[PDB]
This record gives C-alpha cells, sequence and structure tokens, in this order.
C-alpha cells in the first residue's frame, strides 16, 4: 500500500 | 558541511513549521511521498498531514541532538537521519526518536518523498 | 515488491555478518557507496571496510528493536531505517544505535550506497 503510476 | 548544512537548513524550516503549526505541511509532501510513522504508513500530503495533525498533542517542540546527511545518489536528492528531542505540552521531560527522510529538490528547497519516524525510548 | 520483508533479510544478513566477521562484509559496498559512521565519512568498500575492522572490539553483537522501510522511489531502491542495542565485548549494559541503509538493487540482489550510523546518548 505504497503505489506508484 | 555541505550536505549537512543543506540537509539542516531545510530539517529546521520542516520542524520550525511543524513545531508552529504542523496542519500547515501539506507543501512539504507530495501525491507520492511515503510517512511511516511507528509502523502507521500513509501516503500523499493529505493523509501524512492528517496523520501528523492526528498527533495527540497541544504544544510541541523539536530538539535535535544529531544530524547526519548524505547525497542520496548522484543526482542531487538527499538522504539525512535524525535523533532529537520531542518536547510536548511544555513538558520538561523529552521524549526521543529517530526520524529519516529522503528529501527531493523543488526550486531553491525540497520536498520530503520518504519520512520514517519511530519514538526512541531513553 | 514486499520491501518490507526485504529489508528483514537484507538487515539480518548484514548484521548477521557483522557481528560474526565484518572483514567481509566488503561485497556489499561499491565505489560509489558512503558510509557515515558517527563523525567518520568514508566512500568505497576499501575505505568503508576499513573503518569498520578498526573497530577496537573483539566481539559484537546487533539486536534490533525496530525497522522500517519504504520504497526509496520508484525504480526499485529502498530505504531501511533501523534502531536497537549494541552489545559490545562483555558489556552487559547495551549502547542505542540507529542506522539507515539506501538498498539499489544490484540486478538480482542489493548492495548498500548509503550508510548513516549513530550511537545515541541519554
Amino acid at each position: 500500500g505504497f503505489s506508484f503510476g | 558541511l555541505d550536505f549537512n548544512t543543506l540537509a539542516q537548513n531545510f530539517t529546521q524550516f520542516y520542524y520550525n513549521q511543524f513545531d508552529t503549526d504542523r496542519s500547515q505541511l501539506g507543501n512539504l509532501y507530495r501525491n507520492e511521498s511515503m510517512l511511516t510513522f511507528e509502523t502507521s504508513q500513509l501516503q500523499g500530503a493529505k493523509d501524512i498531514v492528517e496523520k501528523l495533525v492526528s498527533l495527540p498533542f497541544q504544544k510541541v517542540q523539536h530538539r535535535i541532538t544529531t544530524l547526519d546527511a548524505q547525497p542520496a545518489s548522484p543526482y542531487g536528492d538527499v538522504l539525512v537521519m535524525i535523533t532529537g528531542d520531542l518536547l510536548i505540552d511544555e513538558e520538561q521531560n523529552p521524549q526521543r526518536f529517530s526520524q529519516v527522510f529522503h528529501l527531493i529538490p523543488d526550486g531553491n528547497s525540497y520536498y520530503v518523498f520518504n519520512d520514517i519516524f519511530r519514538l526512541n525510548y531513553s
């Protein structure tokens, strides 16, 4: 629950 | 040093704002920024500031004991580790803590990408 | 993916090796690697290992009390903060330490780019 796009 | 002075400059600014009104720290974080505060994980300025604001204390003052910094990469970002005391509600008895920031350049300042915070019993 | 488990595994390996034979920690560092050991600043595996080997103790044991990790960027690198107790020689009372590692994925493993270490005093 640490994301990047 | 240079990175210690660069890191210190920003860190003092950050703590000065934290100690006067932590609800106004949003501008120092971005959408992908992450905060891990005593295991609690938050991502983004909104959720990060909400957490800091939620902390159970009226007044707070940071006293820095040690601050060490290094370039986090060859490109400009900085890594800083800090150990110090948290003085809350004007109480003399300090609450020691350790903190790490991964700072990313933004103009002549920085924004926080990584923020890891832990109380450190004394 | 699981940067928390990654950190657990790496830190466990690192401290296990440090406590066993620190002179063999060289392959975990590279030429660009930087170590800030309290007031000592070193760069490169040779100088870094040299500093660790110069520490005059016969026995040491790291006891982790907190471990945190976050991705340092969207590209695989990891930031790990550790706080714990350091037992030197036959000393009964441990010393408090804080450490941060910036881990870079070396193909299919990791190496330490940033290593900041400090003993914390009450």
